[PDB]
C-alpha cells in the first residue's frame, strides 16, 4: 500500500524563496509480522477436530466464530464470549 | 413380514427426568462426583449411576437404566403388534473422544449379552455390523441395562478418571421389531 504521510503548503515569493507552512504529518499503524509474531497454547478449544464432525463457524450470526460440534441426533455449540479476568 | 423401527435414550435426559424420591440427577454433574470421591450413588432403583459391587469391578463406574422406566411401549399403539423386541444397541458418547483416544466401556444386560464400546460413535460391538444373531428374545419392557466403565475411579488413579470428567451424555441407540 502506499499511504499518504505528508501533507504541506508552499509558496513561492519572486525572489527564489520559499514561504512555507508545517506539514500535516499523518501515520499509519504498521504491518511488521516478522517482529510481533507471537505463539500462544490455545487448550480452550479441546477435543477440537476436522478430521470429525467439528467446525469453526458462527451460528446465531454475531460476527465471531464459535465452536460447532454436530451428531446426526443432537448439535452441540460453544458460543464466543468474554473472558472477566484481566483484558 | 415386520416393522422395524429404531429409538434414541438419551441417558442424562432420562436420570434428569426421573421422580421425585427416586432421586433426579445431573448425568454430567454426578460422573465427576463419583469419578472425583471414591464411592457413591445417584439415583435409585435401576436407574442408578453407582461403582460396581463385585470384585474386578470396584473401580468401575456403571451407569445403568431400565427399561420398562423409558416407556417404550408406549412409542406406537398396541394395535400395530404386542411383540416389541429388540434388534440392535448402539452407543454414542457425544464429543467425548479423539480421532485417535479410545473409551473402554461394557454395555450388557441381566454369548450375546455384552457388548464392548471402543470409539463411541454410533458405536455397536462388532467390527462389522451385519443383519445377514444379536438379541434374540430381549424385550423392551423388562430388563436392565448397564454401562460399566472400568478403572474410572481417580483415587485409585485410573485411566479414564480424567476423561469421564468430561463427558456430556450417554445416547443409546435401540433398534426394535414390532411383529
Amino acid at each position: 500500500v502506499s499511504t499518504l504521510v505528508s501533507v504541506r503548503r508552499v509558496g513561492h515569493e519572486d525572489n527564489n524563496t520559499v514561504t512555507a507552512l508545517p506539514p500535516l504529518e499523518l501515520a499509519y499503524q504498521p504491518f511488521e509480522p516478522e517482529q510481533t509474531a507471537l505463539w500462544q497454547s490455545m487448550d480452550v478449544l479441546a477435543n477440537f477436530n476436522t478430521i470429525q464432525r467439528w467446525q469453526l463457524l458462527d451460528l446465531k450470526g454475531e460476527g465471531v466464530p464459535g465452536i460447532l460440534y454436530q451428531d446426526r441426533n443432537g448439535w452441540w455449540y460453544r458460543s464466543a464470549q468474554r473472558q472477566a479476568g484481566e483484558e | 413380514r415386520a416393522l422395524e423401527v429404531e429409538r434414541t435414550v438419551s441417558l442424562a435426559e432420562v436420570y434428569a427426568g426421573l421422580p421425585k424420591d427416586n432421586g433426579p440427577f445431573s448425568l454430567a454433574q454426578e460422573i465427576d462426583k463419583l469419578v472425583s470421591q471414591g464411592s457413591g450413588s445417584a439415583g435409585s432403583g435401576n436407574n442408578n449411576l453407582a461403582f460396581g459391587a463385585g470384585t474386578d469391578t470396584k473401580t468401575s463406574l456403571q451407569a445403568s437404566v431400565s427399561f420398562a422406566d423409558l416407556k417404550i411401549r408406549e412409542d406406537y399403539p398396541a394395535s400395530l403388534g404386542k411383540i416389541r423386541r429388540i434388534k440392535q444397541i448402539s452407543v454414542t458418547l457425544p464429543a467425548l473422544l479423539g480421532p485417535y483416544q479410545d473409551v473402554q466401556a461394557i454395555l450388557s444386560y441381566g454369548g450375546c449379552e455384552a457388548l464392548a464400546v471402543s470409539h463411541g460413535m454410533n458405536d455397536s460391538g462388532q467390527f462389522q455390523l451385519d443383519f445377514n444373531l444379536p438379541f434374540e428374545g430381549i424385550a423392551i419392557d423388562q430388563g436392565t441395562l448397564t454401562l460399566s466403565f472400568p478403572n474410572a475411579s481417580m483415587p485409585e488413579k485410573g485411566k479414564q478418571a480424567t476423561m469421564l470428567k468430561t463427558l456430556n451424555d450417554i445416547i443409546l441407540h435401540i433398534r426394535y421389531t414390532i411383529k
